[PDB]
């Protein structure tokens, strides 16, 4: 519903033999030129073609393996939205100053409401053997 | 508590309620096993228990026999009645029954001074409940449905 | 640590008077875990089997490939090179049916094993959420005895928990009575029980010996000295008497 | 690895019949000594040959049935023994009308528990396993329907749930904290659980001792093509 | 819960179209073309496949 | 061969269910005996004593 660009992942390969990892030299020219490796990336789970590696950090949407993820962004360049892949980040880094003679206490409170959902049952079904197996043939009935 | 403690008079140390529980439930056969020489003669009582043994389908006896189960389960009743809950953590500690009941009431937000004021009233009620349960297990056999299936 | 003790009946004053004798015992207890793990070869068995099964069944599947399933040969090229079409299909159908049926057994067994592991992981999640991020009074749910604290550690395809527990050791006999009587009234203790060493009477906590002197500031009044059974007469102290004599 | 003796159990037969088996008789199992008897026992599960009965009771190691267990110990210079199970040590409680018992001193203990959390992921290829690069095998296979269409989904179910499990177990806190630079805590000592900076990897001594006590299967996938062609010509199971 | 089961009910219909290596998928053609002595070599494949 | 394998499969499934009950009972042995429990109507109806 948004765009058309895609990315391809080859599993468990030194894809320095991408023309040989898949014998694309006998396939269509489109796969032939998608096999040229415009800009390749290497991961412990294989290699990725069709995306750029970024030094930032974000929580990720699409899992890909070995702690890497990929998503779709627009702010990296002047406008030209594209697919990027990056190392997932856990969250904000925070610390509490421990000290052996000082504590903290709250003064004001608040009230919240939250939601939970659970399935309870599935639909009920039944099947007839003889009618489904042949469908009105006396020779099957025999 | 004479209706749930083992009776030394019985041959195999089984509580009176346990006899009704065993006899209400019926097994596949009177005996778990049918030995090799037992089914040589085609007695009318010989059901499918040993007729299928000729086709390689066998059953095996379990590890813990019922007598050992009874010996285990009597220990818990012995422990709870004489030591409260403290024997589930370390060394056992004795304590008289009424103060244990007082602790139990104090657990649920009723000051203990109630118990000591109505002790003789509680007993005459409690002993009436247990004596009823036997009848509740003999009126209808629909209580133990699961253990049949 | 004091607030952790406060939740299982021990009064707050016990810890602050025995600090070093608790620190040393905790350090000594921690020091034994390495030897405990190294002693028995079956320390991690519950994890080991989980690998072995999934490293074994696959192997069997490969060894499955040697069956001929009632054909005339196992390898497939021989059937194509040695024979003719009008019955080669009859020959192939047996092999194809056999292998296609063989693969489903592996699929089904994998489903069942995953279904079991899901439940085990869910139980582990509950243990993690309830017994390291608070304190639980469910007996025997976490560790043996009473519960103080826990620490998690990771391991290949699993977790190991260390639980800290508190246990009474040495016990002494005593003679007790349910309630006390004075001036026609009956006194009950607010918490703890009456303990007498054969000479006097005192009150104490339920899990640590610590006598005090009976007063009106830790008991209360109900009923009268007629109904309760086993009651014993004695004296009662009043704190305001030595202060109002001036 | 320890000894060479054996014992035999005949399942659910009155072993007076056992002497029917004869070494020279037409029969596949034709062992001599175990057919007859010099010391035999009878259990509700069958008959036991080769064992010696002892009345002393021990916490038994391997099961047989009907509450009988066997073990190997230096009796007299040693031979296998069978005995009835021992339930456990016994005690007694001095119940009374008006007596109580209370503790006076306390001790602290630590215990260990272990739990599995996931299983290894796997994947299979439908066509290669069933045809093996045959030409018309694919044509003959394409007629039978859509088994290869749904096997992949059936496996992908597990392949996607196996990560949900780990993500759910370990993510009960959002932020990431860190210990203060000073490790003083009023008397205690946590140096055995906290991560050790000196190690080149962020791990702790208990975890380090754990990792070397389990034999993980081969992996790494750093390079795979052509490995078993050279020095690994002695083929390994993985390739 | 409403989705998966529905799909698991659709595919069972589609498998009714595969020929299973027989002469034809329609069950009446075999009895309207071949002879009784030899139609049993074919009907077995369809029965097992379903 | 087929008539054997199916049987085994069924057994496996049933096994799981029985364990799912037994692993429950153990907990009820160690929370409504050997101690008092404050979970509402986990054992019996109304408040719990013994
Ligand atoms: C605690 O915080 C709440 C915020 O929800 C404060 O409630 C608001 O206080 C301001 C200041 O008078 C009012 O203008 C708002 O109408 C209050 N309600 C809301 C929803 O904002 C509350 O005052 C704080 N506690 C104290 C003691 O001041
Ligand atoms: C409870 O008993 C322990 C024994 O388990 C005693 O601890 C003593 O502690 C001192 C100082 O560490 C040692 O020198 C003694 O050797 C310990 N006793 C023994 C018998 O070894 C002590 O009586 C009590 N400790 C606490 C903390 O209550
Ligand atoms: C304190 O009480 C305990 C437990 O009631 C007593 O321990 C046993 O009591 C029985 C009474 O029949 C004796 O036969 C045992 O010899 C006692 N000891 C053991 C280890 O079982 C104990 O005797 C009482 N007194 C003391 C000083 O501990
Ligand atoms: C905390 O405890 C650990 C282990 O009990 C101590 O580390 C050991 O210290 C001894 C010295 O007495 C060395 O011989 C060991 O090699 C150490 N082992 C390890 C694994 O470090 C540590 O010193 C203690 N910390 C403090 C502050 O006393
Ligand atoms: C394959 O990729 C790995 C990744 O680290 C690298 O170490 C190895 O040298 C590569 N193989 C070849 C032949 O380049
Ligand atoms: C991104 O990070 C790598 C790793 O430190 C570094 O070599 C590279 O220069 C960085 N790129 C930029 C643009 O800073
Ligand atoms: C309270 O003390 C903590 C350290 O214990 C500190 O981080 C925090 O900033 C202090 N509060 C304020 C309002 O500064
Ligand atoms: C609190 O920590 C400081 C910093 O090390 C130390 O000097 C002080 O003695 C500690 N307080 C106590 C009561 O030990
Ligand atoms: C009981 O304790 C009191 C406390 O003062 C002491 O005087 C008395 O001797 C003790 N008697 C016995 C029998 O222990
Ligand atoms: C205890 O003392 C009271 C005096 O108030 C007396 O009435 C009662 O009989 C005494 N009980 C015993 C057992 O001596
Ligand atoms: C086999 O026995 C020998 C000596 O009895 C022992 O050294 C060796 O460790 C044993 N094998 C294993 C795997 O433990
Ligand atoms: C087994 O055989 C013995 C004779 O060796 C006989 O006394 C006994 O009754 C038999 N028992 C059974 C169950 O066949
Ligand atoms: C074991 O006990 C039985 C029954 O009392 C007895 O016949 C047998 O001789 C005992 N075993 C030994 C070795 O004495
Ligand atoms: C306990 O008291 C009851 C009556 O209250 C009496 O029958 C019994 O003999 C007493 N037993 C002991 C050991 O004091």
């Amino acid at each position: 519903n948004t765009s058309n660009q895609v990315a391809v992942l080859y599993q468990g390969v030194n894809c320095t033999e991408v023309p040989v990892a898949i014998h694309a030299d006998q396939l269509t020219p489109t796969w032939r030129v998608y096999s040229t490796g415009s800009n390749v990336f290497q991961t412990r789970a294989g290699c990725l073609i069709g995306a750029e590696y970024v030094n930032n950090s974000y929580e990720c949407d699409i899992p890909i393996g070995a702690g890497i993820c990929a998503s779709y962004q627009t702010q990296t360049k002047s406008h030209s939205q594209s697919i990027i892949a990056y190392t997932m980040s856990l969250g904000a880094e925070n610390s509490v100053a421990y000290s052996n003679n000082s504590i903290a206490i709250p003064t004001n409170f608040t009230i919240s409401v939250t939601t939970e959902i659970l399935p309870v049952s599935m639909t009920k079904t039944s099947v007839d053997c003889t009618m489904y197996i042949c469908g009105d043939s006396t020779e099957c009935s025999n | 508590f004479s209706q749930i403690l083992p009776d030394p008079s019985k041959p195999s140390k089984r509580s009176p309620i346990e006899d009704l529980l065993f006899n209400k439930v019926t097994l596949a056969d009177a005996g778990f096993i049918k030995q090799y020489g037992d089914c040589l003669g085609d007695i009318a009582a010989r059901d499918l228990i040993c007729a299928q043994k000729f086709k390689g389908l066998t059953v095996l006896p379990p590890l813990l026999t019922d007598e050992m189960i009874a010996q285990y389960t009597s220990a818990l009743l012995a422990g709870t009645i004489t030591s409260g809950w403290t024997f589930g953590a370390g060394p056992a500690l004795q304590i008289p029954f009424p103060m244990q009941m007082a602790y139990r009431f104090n657990g649920i937000g009723v000051t203990q001074n109630v118990l000591y004021e109505n002790q003789k009233l509680i007993a005459n009620q409690f002993n009436s409940a247990i004596g009823k349960i036997q009848d509740s297990l003999s009126s209808t056999p629909s209580a133990l449905g699961k253990l049949q299936d | 640590m004091a607030y952790r003790f406060n939740g299982i009946g021990v009064t707050q004053n016990v810890l602050y008077e025995n600090q070093k004798l608790i620190a040393n015992q905790f350090n000594s207890a921690i020091g034994k875990i390495q030897d405990s793990l190294s002693s028995t070869p079956s320390a991690l068995g519950k994890l080991q089997d989980v690998v072995n099964h999934n490293a074994q069944a696959l192997n069997t599947l490969v060894k499955q490939l040697s069956s001929k399933f009632g054909a005339i040969s196992s390898v497939l090229n021989d059937i194509f090179s040695r024979l003719d079409p009008p019955e080669a299909e009859v020959q192939i159908d047996r092999l194809i049916t056999g292998r296609l049926q063989s693969l489903q057994t592996y699929v089904t067994q994998q489903l069942i094993r995953a279904a079991e592991i899901r439940a085990s992981a869910n139980l582990a999640a509950t243990k993690m959420s309830e017994c390291v991020l608070g304190q639980s009074k469910r007996v025997d749910f976490c560790g043996k005895g009473y519960h103080l604290m826990s620490f998690p550690q990771s391991a290949p395809h699993g977790v190991v928990f260390l639980h800290v527990t508190y246990v009474p050791a040495q016990e002494k006999n005593f003679t007790t009575a349910p309630a006390i009587c004075h001036d026609g009234k009956a006194h009950f203790p607010r918490e703890g029980v009456f303990v007498s060493n054969g000479t006097h009477w005192f009150v104490t906590q339920r899990n640590f010996y610590e006598p005090q002197i009976i007063t009106t500031d830790n008991t209360f009044v109900s009923g009268n000295c007629d109904v309760v059974i086993g009651i014993v007469n004695n004296t009662v102290y009043d704190p305001l008497q030595p202060e109002l004599d001036s | 690895n320890t000894s060479n003796q054996v014992a035999v159990l005949y399942q659910g037969v009155n072993c007076t019949e056992v002497p029917v088996a004869i070494h020279a008789d037409q029969l596949t199992p034709t062992w001599r000594v175990y057919s007859t008897g010099s010391n035999v026992f009878q259990t509700r599960a069958g008959c036991l040959i080769g064992a010696e009965y002892v009345n002393n009771s021990y916490e038994c190691d391997i099961p047989i049935g009907a509450g009988i267990c066997a073990s190997y110990q230096t009796q007299t210079s040693q031979s296998i023994i069978a005995y009835t199970m021992s339930l456990g040590a016994e005690n007694s409680v001095a119940y009374s009308n008006n007596s109580i018992a209370i503790p006076t001193n306390f001790t602290i203990s630590v215990t260990t528990e272990i739990l599995p959390v996931s299983m290894t992921k796997t994947s299979v290829d439908c066509t290669m396993y069933i045809c093996g690069d045959s030409t018309e095998c694919s044509n003959l296979l394409l007629q039978y329907g859509s088994f290869c269409t749904q096997l992949k989904r059936a496996l992908t179910g597990i392949a996607v749930e196996q990560d949900k499990n780990t993500q759910e177990v370990f993510a009960q806190v959002k932020q990431i904290y860190k210990t203060p630079p000073i490790k003083y805590f009023g008397g205690f000592n946590f140096s055995q659980i906290l991560p050790d900076p000196s190690k080149p990897s962020k791990r702790s001594p208990i975890e380090d001792l754990l990792f070397n006590k389990v034999t993980l299967a081969d992996a790494g996938f750093i390079k795979q093509y052509g490995d078993c062609l050279g020095d690994i010509a002695a083929r390994d199971l993985i390739c």
